[PDB]
RNA sequence: AGGGAAACAACCCAGACCGCCAGCUAAGGUCCCAAAGUUGUGGUUAAGUGGUAAACGAUGUGGGAAGGCUUAGACAGCUA
RNA sequence: UGUCGGCUCAUCACAUCCUGGGGCUGAAGCCGGUCCCAAGGGUAUGGCUGUUCGCCAUUUAAAGUGGUACGCGAGCUGGG
RNA sequence: CUGAAAGCAUCUAAGCGGGAAACUUGCCUCAAGAUGAGAUCUCACUGGGAACUUGAUUCCCCUGAAGGGCCGUCGAAGAC
């Protein structure tokens, strides 16, 4: 486990309680974050955030690691919210933020109205592109994949909402 | 049946039947599982006081 | 000097109460089955009722290990062509949190009039609370 | 995707992954190179 | 669904618009409903409302039954029937009339259907018949074929046979109301009923909706 | 014939003169149906494998004997 | 223990013919090919022949493959 | 999607989602012999003695209610 090894290294402007296995952060830009630590896993408190088992068990060892991966994500989103950026091709594909909806019109029959829970919020700089910031990465990304399942892209022209930093396959008619 | 309530008095004073008759043959006595099973049910006193000297056998 | 037999009349009957509340299905109910039948007493006879009455208060929280939760299937045929029907452990316990422990204490018991004489002595509930308070029952472990 | 009792790698971005007890290559290059079983 | 009125069925007509149509209709007339008992939670378990229509000699209802109809001074009717409601509210004392239903107005209708003493196979089941010649010795309307050989070796229970088309109770959804004659008691329905005529039936509104 | 293998001539144990509300064992077994260890000590399996089946395939998991690199910086990632 | 075919009446399996959900495509679209999941409901009429089958004519969203004493004569027929 | 074991990657090992005519409801009918025999409203009955094998006992006299049936006139109900 080489990450379990490493700290957090939280930043000046913070904030942490330790309510047994129960853990917060508090932080600008958004605050309150909840998270239940299996049994197995330990997280000792100082000025410095670090973990360590207590079982020599494989699956021990492998939690080590993704509490690890999760307390680092609390930290940053409590400071620096994490954000997803989506770009959409083709013509008449354009987008207009509302508040708390999303309306799409992607080739359908009817424009589509995406309703944006609690937490993040999305605005549009342009038509053709989408900005979902927030402060959780697994509502950030999950959000975002549920946008981008409207029209995945196309493989003959890219077609569709895709992600601003994604690999497109493109191919050809044989004809 | 005689089995089944000598079973069922042994553990009363606690212990099973297979410990029981071990510790019985170990240390002397010789008495019937039908007399055994007539004394769980009506002399529990004298079923008790056998039952001491089973287990007091170390066994 | 006969073998002394159980009068069905003269008998005495206890009421006990018992938690499923983190216990496995399949080693609760063989110490229920166990006190059903009178096994557990020196007056035992094969051929009269001679058991305890018993009471299962938190049915719905009883567990089973391993992936017994969803694979654990309870099949019954209504006795029409094509009538096999099925449910599993999660679903049953959402559905009829009782019918899950007088299940597996039905199944060990006899199957004849005598056993379904101890089935009836049986009581299972889902509350922390049960509608006998006037027969007293004393609280049994396991 | 392909079903076949012998999955193995075909490039060199197949990648071997155990999904719920069951054997996948799964590949970041072509997509014909998807398989199950095995 | 949730209430309704109990009627009685008058015969099917017809009436014509002023674009030339004919509507097949159904009258049905609904003498106004009275309140017997309300059932709620903390008495009963569900909620409903009992309801009673018509009238009945005293010589015909019995001690029981008038004390009943006496709690709630309603006056003893023919039969009694009970509506199960979701959320509303009646006191033991109401009138319930036609003017729960407006025109449009999709409901349905329940009554016992017309009875067939016992009917065939044909007739019951819609079997089609064996050859009337080409050589058929007195098996002609028969049903034929009842299982198979040796595996299962037992007919398979709900086998279709013969036996009493019966006087059963059905539902037809989805009718559309015509016309509502506040003053006549009356409901006039497109389509048909079930039952014969001066028999019961129940309308109550349609439980599908939509289309 | 009797006990076991669920039921099961030919498999396992064992060869019924009669009676007993006496004891010890064979094969097979001891959570409940159903007599008897929810016995003790050290490991393995996560598949209800146990409680059906091959060529072949797979970073499942435990043990063993050795090897090639490596604070002169090893193997993955990232900047030329 | 009455052996082919027809008629009447069926019931199950899934190795799916249609309808339903998907991966790959030498998939632009409309139509396709192949594999995975899925058994709820559906799934021709005639000319020839004793025919099951088969070939034809015209339809259909499709005219599935099998087990049931090659289901079914104390239910009919009797062409072979 | 988030995510380590295995600094990378990864739908899974912990955690969180979308997803079909199949499954459970939703629509229609039967349904407390569901011997686990359920619930609600209302109604009827308010005498004496004896023998004991002294109480869920038996015998006699008086008194038979709420209601049900027999009977008759029938019915779009029906083989009876
Ligand atoms: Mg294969
Ligand atoms: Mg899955
Ligand atoms: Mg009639
Ligand atoms: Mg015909
Ligand atoms: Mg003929
Ligand atoms: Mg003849
Ligand atoms: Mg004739
Ligand atoms: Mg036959
Ligand atoms: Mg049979
Ligand atoms: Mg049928
Ligand atoms: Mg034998
Ligand atoms: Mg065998
Ligand atoms: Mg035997
Ligand atoms: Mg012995
Ligand atoms: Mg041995
Ligand atoms: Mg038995
Ligand atoms: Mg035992
Ligand atoms: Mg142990
Ligand atoms: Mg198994
Ligand atoms: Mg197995
Ligand atoms: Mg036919
Ligand atoms: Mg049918
Ligand atoms: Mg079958
Ligand atoms: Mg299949
Ligand atoms: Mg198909
Ligand atoms: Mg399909
Ligand atoms: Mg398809
Ligand atoms: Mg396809
Ligand atoms: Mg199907
Ligand atoms: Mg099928
Ligand atoms: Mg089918
Ligand atoms: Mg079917
Ligand atoms: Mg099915
Ligand atoms: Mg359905
Ligand atoms: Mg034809
Ligand atoms: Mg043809
Ligand atoms: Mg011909
Ligand atoms: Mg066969
Ligand atoms: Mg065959
Ligand atoms: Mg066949
Ligand atoms: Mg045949
Ligand atoms: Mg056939
Ligand atoms: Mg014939
Ligand atoms: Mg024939
Ligand atoms: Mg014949
Ligand atoms: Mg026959
Ligand atoms: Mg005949
Ligand atoms: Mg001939
Ligand atoms: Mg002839
Ligand atoms: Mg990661
Ligand atoms: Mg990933
Ligand atoms: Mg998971
Ligand atoms: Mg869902
Ligand atoms: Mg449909
Ligand atoms: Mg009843
Ligand atoms: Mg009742
Ligand atoms: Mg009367
Ligand atoms: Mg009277
Ligand atoms: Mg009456
Ligand atoms: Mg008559
Ligand atoms: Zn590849």
């Amino acid at each position: 486990s080489r990450v379990a090894k490493n700290p957090v290294k939280l930043p000046a402007g913070v904030e942490i309680k330790l309510a047994g296995q129960q853990l917060s952060i508090k932080g600008a830009k958004g605050a309150l974050e909840l998270k239940v630590h299996p049994s197995v896993e330990v997280i000792q408190d100082s000025g410095e955030l670090r973990f360590a088992a207590r079982n020599g068990d494989q699956q021990t060892r492998a939690m080590a690691g993704t509490t690890r991966a999760l307390v680092n994500n609390m930290v940053v989103g409590v400071s620096q919210g994490f954000e997803r950026k989506l770009q959409l091709v083709g013509v008449g594909y354009k987008a207009q933020a509302k508040g708390q909806v999303l309306s799409l019109s992607l080739g359908f029959s009817h424009p589509v109205d995406y309703e944006l829970p609690a937490g993040i919020v999305a605005e549009t700089p342009s038509q053709t592109d989408i900005l979902i910031k927030g402060i959780d990465k697994q509502l950030v990304g999950q959000v975002a994949a549920e946008i981008r399942d409207f029209r995945p892209p196309e493989p003959y022209k890219g077609k569709g909402v895709r992600y601003a930093d994604e690999v497109v396959r493109r191919k050809e008619a044989k004809k | 049946l005689w089995i089944a309530r000598i079973n069922a008095g042994a553990r009363q004073n606690g212990l099973s039947y297979s410990r029981l008759i071990a510790g019985l043959k170990k240390a002397a006595i010789e008495i019937d599982r039908k007399v055994l099973a007539d004394l769980a049910v009506n002399e529990k006193a004298a079923f008790t006081a056998i039952v001491e000297k089973a287990k007091a056998s170390l066994a | 000097m006969k073998t002394y037999t159980a009068k069905p009349e003269t008998v005495q009957r206890d009421w006990f109460v018992v938690d499923a509340a983190g216990q496995t299905l399949g080693r609760l109910a063989t110490e229920i089955a166990r006190r059903l039948r009178g096994k557990h007493k020196p007056e035992y006879t094969p051929h009269v009722d001679t058991g305890d009455y018993i009471v299962v208060i938190n049915a719905e929280q009883v567990r089973v290990t391993g992936a017994k939760t969803t694979d654990k299937m309870y099949y019954h045929h209504s006795g029409f062509p094509g009538g096999i029907k099925s449910i599993n452990f999660e679903k049953l316990i959402a559905k009829a949190p009782e019918r899950v422990i007088e299940t597996a204490v039905k199944g060990m018991l006899p199957k004849n009039p005598l056993g379904r004489d101890m089935y009836r002595k049986l009581k299972v509930y889902k509350g922390a609370s049960h509608p006998h308070t006037a027969q007293q029952p004393q609280e049994l472990k396991i | 995707m392909k079903v076949r009792a012998s999955v193995k790698k075909l490039c060199r971005n197949c990648k071997i992954i155990r999904r719920d007890g069951i054997v996948r290559v799964i590949c970041s290059a072509e997509p014909r190179h998807k398989q199950r079983q095995g | 669904m949730t209430i309704g009125v109990v009627g009685r069925k008058c015969g099917m007509t017809r009436i014509f618009t002023e674009e030339g149509v004919s509507i097949p209709v159904t009258v049905i007339e609904v003498e106004p409903n009275r309140v017997t008992q309300f059932k709620t939670e903390e008495t009963d378990g569900y909620r409903a409302v009992q309801v009673t229509a018509g009238e009945r000699r005293a010589s015909r209802v019995t001690k029981a039954q008038a004390g009943h109809f006496a709690k709630a001074n309603v006056a003893a009717g023919r039969g009694v029937w009970e509506f199960r409601l979701g959320e509303e509210q009646y006191a033991a004392g109401d009138q319930i009339t036609v003017d729960l239903f407006q025109a449009g107005q999709m409901v349905d209708v329940t009554g016992e259907s017309k009875g067939k003493g016992f009917a065939g196979t044909i007739k019951r089941w819609n079997f089609r018949g064996q050859d009337n010649t080409h050589g058929n010795s007195v098996s002609h309307r028969v049903p034929g074929s009842i299982g198979q050989c040796q595996t299962p070796g037992r007919v398979f229970k709900g086998k279709k046979m013969s036996g009493h088309l019966g006087a059963e109770r059905v539902t037809v959804q989805s009718l559309e109301i015509v016309r509502v004659d506040a003053e006549r008691n009356l409901l006039l329905v497109k389509g048909a009923v079930p039952g014969a005529t001066g028999g019961d039936v129940i309308v109550r509104p349609a439980a599908k909706a939509r289309g």
